[PDB]
C-alpha cells in the first residue's frame, strides 16, 4: 500500500467543498496535491480529474461530453459532497482550481543582479532620440505633489537686508561670477553629453546665449 | 584637442577665456560604454584562461577538482589564481609569496561553511586550505544557460541589411576566479593587519571596506565582484527576523 | 490517463530547484508540485522517493527506514531523473524543501525562504572556526610550493572571440548564485546559523569599494 | 414555428460582423444571437456550424474533430450563408468571436473588444520583423523595374462626375476600417500583440501633420 | 444528438425563475440562448 | 496569382503618384527597384503589407498579396 486512501478522501472532500460552494477557511498546498491524488486514484473520478487538470495551462481541452457523461460527473461530484448542484457548480469549482493551480509555490532565494551604471551602447545617439527615450523613462516614475502655502509670488522689500546683501557682494566682480556660472553649466552639460554617449551640437549651445545681441541690437 | 569658451558681460569689452581639454570627456564617454566594461572583464577572464593554458591547465576546472588522487594540479591551480589576483591588485610583482603550503580538505567534519579557501600560519610558513568537495559542488552545479537577463532595433536593421570553451566552462572559470578573489581579500587583510584582524574579518566581512579603501581604492584596478550590484531576493523579508530599533552613528558601510 | 512526459519534465525541473542542483530560477506553481507528486506515484521505480516525500505531510512522521541497498537504489533513481555528485545530503535537502513546500499554505505570491532543517549540535560561525581550524592543523599538508602571465595578443584575441558571444551578466549571475547556494548548503549541513547580514555586507563592501 | 427568413438574415448579418468580413457597424442585440443560434440549429446543413459554435459555451471544450470532407462542407456552408476568400482562419475568427460573446454577461451597453485567441509562439512585433525579414530576403524577386501623369481635363471631369455622388466620408470610413481590421486579423493570426497605441499614434501623426 | 437536453433545461429553469420572480444573480448571454433553445425544442 | 507584372506595376505606379504628390517636380520614381510578392502568412508582416529593404545592391519592395486581397 502506497496511498492512505481514506485520509486522502476526506482531504479531497474538504477541499472540493471549499472551492465549489464556499467561494468566500484556508488550506495548504499539500491538500491540493492530496485532492488530485485522490481524483486520479479513484476510478470513477477520472473525468473530474481530467477536467481539473485541463486548468494547468491554456493549451489543453476536453472532448464534448455527452449527456450520460455529464450525469455521471454530476452524481460523482454529489457523492463527493446530498446538496443539489449542476454544471454551473462544476464551472465555478473549475475556475477556483484554475486560480489555485497558478498560485506560485515557495522558492529559495537567488542573487539578483542590478545594473551598476546606466552604461550606454556603442552607437551614438542624437539629442532628439535621447530626449524621447528619457521621456519614456520619466513617464514610468511616480510624481510627487507640491502644495505651496499661498499663490502670491515670494518676494522681499526689506531695504536694510537688500542694501546689506548688495554691500557684501559689492566687491565681487560680475565678470568672474558670470564666467564661473557659465563655465560650470557648460562643463556639466558636456559631462552629461559624454556620459550619455550623445552628440554635442556646439552651434545649439552657442545659440542658447544669443539673447545678448538680441537685446543689444533691438 | 582643446575647446575654448569665452564669456562676455554687457558692461565692457572684457572677455574671460577658459580652455577645456577634450581627452577628459572622451575618457568619461569611453568609461560609460557598456561594451568597454564588458571587454575589460572578458579580457581579464581571457588572461586568466591563457595563464592557466600556459601552465598546461587546459583540462576543465571541474575535471581538475574531481581528481582526488592528483593534488599537485589543484594546488597549482589555486596558487596560480592567487598570483593572478595579486598581480591584478599590484601590477609590479609577478611571483606570489615565494613559499607556501597547501592542504586539501575532503571532509565536512573539517570544512568551513562559506570560506572554501582559508589561510593560516603554522608558526613557520603560510598554509592554504582547499575545500575540494565544496569547489566540486560549486563547479558541478547546473547553470541557467538559456534564460535572458535584462538592442532589438540594431538587430532588425542588420537583418534588413581553436580551444572549445563552452559557456559552462567560462562560468566555471569565473566562479573559481571570484572565489579566489574573496580568499585573496581575506589573505590581504591577514598579511597586512595580523592574524587577529584576519579572524575578525572571517566573522564580519564589513571590515573590508575600511581595510581596502585606504590603499586599494586609489592604487589598484576594479574588483571583479564589483562589476554588478548583487542583492538577495526578498532580503528585507528574510532579515525581518533580526531587526533593531537602531541608531547608527558609525554607518561606515551603507 | 496522464502524460508521463510532461509530468516527468515538471518533476525534473522542480526537483532540480528543490535539490539546489541548479540555479535556473523559474517561477514554480502548485501545478508543478501536483505533477511531480503524481509522476512520483505513478512511476514504479520512483515509489521510494514518492513515499519519502509524502511522509513530509506531517512533521511528526519522519523518514522511513531504508536498508543500504534501498538507499543506493533511490540514489540511482534520483540520478536517472536528473541525468547528471548526488548523495544522501541531496536527498535530505529535497526532503526538507518538499516538507516546507507542502506545509506552506496556498498563497498568491511566491514565498522566498532559505535552506534549513537538514543534517543535533546547533553551533555558530566562531565555534566552527575554532574547531575546524584545529582539525585542519591536524591534517598533514600535501604539496609544498617554493609565474608566466603571457600577453600574447593573438591568443587573447582568439580567447575574446570565443568568449564574446557569452552574455557576461548571465555568467556573473550563475557564478554568484552558485557561490551563494554552496555557502548556504554548507551552513545548513554544518547546522550553523547562516547570517545573511554578513553575506549581503559582502556585496555592500564591493559596491562601496567601486565608487572610491 | 419560426420565420426562417428573418432568422437567416439576422444570422447572416451577425456572422458577417463576427467573421470580420464586413465593416457594416450595426448595433447587435442579444436577440440577433438567439436568432442566429436557432437558425443554425434548425437548418440541416448548418448543423456542423451550430455544434461548432455551441461547443464554445465552456472554455474547456474545444473544437470538434472534423475530417477534411467535413471541413470543406462547412466552408461551403459558410460561403453559401454569406453568398460571397473564406477559409479556416475565418472559421477560427468566428469561433473566438462567438465564444467571447457567449461567455460575456448580459449588460446594458455594448462591450467593445479586439480580436484575440486565434491560431503557441507568443511573439512581439520586433521578433516577427527580424524573422519575416530574413524569410523575405530568402524569397527570390519576381519582377525587376529599370511615368504618364495625364491631366486630360475632359477625362478628369468625367471621372469626377462619376465619383461626385459618392459620399467621400463613407469611402474614407470603409477604407480605414478595412485597413484596421486587416491589421488586427494579421496581428491576431500571427499571435503578435497588437499595440493600439501605435495604431492610434498613426492617426495622431496625421492630425499633427495637417495643422502645420 | 445535437442538443444536451437536461443542461439546457436547468439553464432555462434558472433563467426563467430569475426573470419571472426574482426581479431584483447575474447570467450570461449563453444562458439566454440556452433558454430560448429549450423553449423551442420542448 | 500568376500575373505578377501587373501587381508590381500597380504598386510602383501608386508609389510614383504619391511621390509626385509630395514633390511636384519628379515624374519618374526611383529609376531601379525590385518587387517580391508574398503569398504566405509564414513570411508576412502584421500591419505593414508593403515593406522596403536593401539587398546591398538595389531597393526591394515586398507586397503581401493575400493581405491586400483580404482588404479589397
Amino acid at each position: 500500500e502506497l496511498i492512505n486512501m481514506r485520509r486522502y478522501r476526506n482531504a479531497a472532500r474538504k477541499l472540493i467543498h471549499h472551492y465549489s460552494l464556499n467561494s468566500t477557511t484556508e488550506y495548504k498546498i499539500s491538500d491540493v496535491v492530496m485532492t488530485m491524488i485522490f481524483l486520479l486514484r479513484s476510478e470513477k473520478y477520472h473525468s473530474l480529474f481530467k477536467l481539473l487538470e485541463t486548468t494547468f495551462d491554456d493549451y489543453t481541452c476536453r472532448p464534448q461530453m455527452t449527456q450520460v457523461q455529464t450525469d455521471t460527473l454530476l452524481d460523482a461530484v454529489r457523492s463527493l459532497l446530498s446538496t443539489t448542484i449542476d454544471l454551473t457548480t462544476v464551472d465555478i469549482m473549475r475556475s477556483s482550481f484554475a486560480r489555485c493551480f497558478n498560485s506560485p509555490i515557495m522558492r529559495y532565494a537567488k542573487i539578483v543582479l542590478l545594473q551598476n551604471v546606466a552604461l550606454q551602447r556603442d552607437k551614438r545617439t542624437t539629442l532628439e532620440e535621447l530626449l524621447i527615450e528619457r521621456g519614456e523613462k520619466i513617464q514610468m516614475l511616480q510624481p510627487q505633489q507640491y502644495i505651496n502655502s499661498g499663490t502670491e509670488i515670494p518676494f522681499c522689500d526689506d531695504a536694510e537686508f537688500l542694501n546689506r546683501l548688495l554691500k557684501h557682494i559689492d566687491p565681487y566682480p560680475l565678470s568672474r561670477m558670470y564666467y564661473n556660472a557659465a563655465n560650470t553649466m557648460f562643463y556639466t552639460t558636456m559631462e552629461n553629453y559624454a556620459v550619455s554617449n550623445c552628440k554635442f551640437n556646439i552651434e545649439d549651445y552657442n545659440n542658447i546665449f544669443k539673447v545678448m545681441e538680441n537685446i543689444r541690437k533691438h | 584637442n582643446k575647446v575654448r569658451t569665452v564669456t562676455e558681460i554687457v558692461n565692457s569689452d572684457e572677455k574671460i577665456q577658459k580652455t577645456y581639454e577634450l581627452a577628459e570627456f572622451d575618457l568619461k564617454n569611453l568609461s560609460s560604454l557598456e561594451s568597454y566594461e564588458t571587454l575589460k572583464i572578458k579580457l581579464a577572464l581571457s588572461k586568466y584562461m591563457a595563464m592557466l593554458s600556459t601552465l598546461e591547465m587546459t583540462q576543465p576546472l571541474l575535471e581538475i577538482f574531481r581528481n582526488k588522487a592528483d593534488t599537485r594540479q589543484i594546488a597549482a591551480v589555486v596558487f596560480s589564481t592567487l598570483a593572478f589576483i595579486h598581480n591584478r591588485f599590484h601590477p609590479l610583482v609577478t611571483n606570489f609569496t615565494n613559499k607556501m603550503e597547501f592542504v586539501v580538505t575532503e571532509t565536512n567534519d573539517t570544512s568551513i561553511p562559506g570560506e572554501p579557501i582559508l589561510f593560516t600560519e603554522n608558526e613557520g610558513v603560510l598554509l592554504c586550505s582547499v575545500d575540494r568537495p565544496s569547489i566540486v559542488k560549486m563547479l558541478s552545479r547546473e547553470f541557467d544557460t538559456e534564460a535572458l537577463v535584462n538592442n532589438c532595433n540594431v538587430r532588425i536593421a542588420k537583418t534588413f541589411g581553436d580551444f572549445s570553451i563552452t559557456e559552462v566552462e567560462a562560468t566555471q572559470y569565473l566562479t573559481l576566479l571570484l572565489t579566489v578573489e574573496h580568499a585573496y581579500l581575506h589573505y590581504y587583510i591577514f598579511k597586512n593587519y595580523g592574524v587577529f584582524e584576519y579572524c575578525k574579518s572571517l566573522t564580519d566581512h564589513s571590515l573590508f571596506t575600511n581595510k581596502l579603501r585606504s590603499t586599494m581604492s586609489t592604487k589598484t584596478s576594479n574588483l571583479l565582484l564589483s562589476k554588478f550590484k548583487f542583492t538577495i531576493e526578498d532580503f528585507d523579508k528574510i532579515n525581518s527576523n533580526s531587526v533593531t530599533s537602531g541608531f547608527n552613528i558609525y554607518n561606515f558601510n551603507k
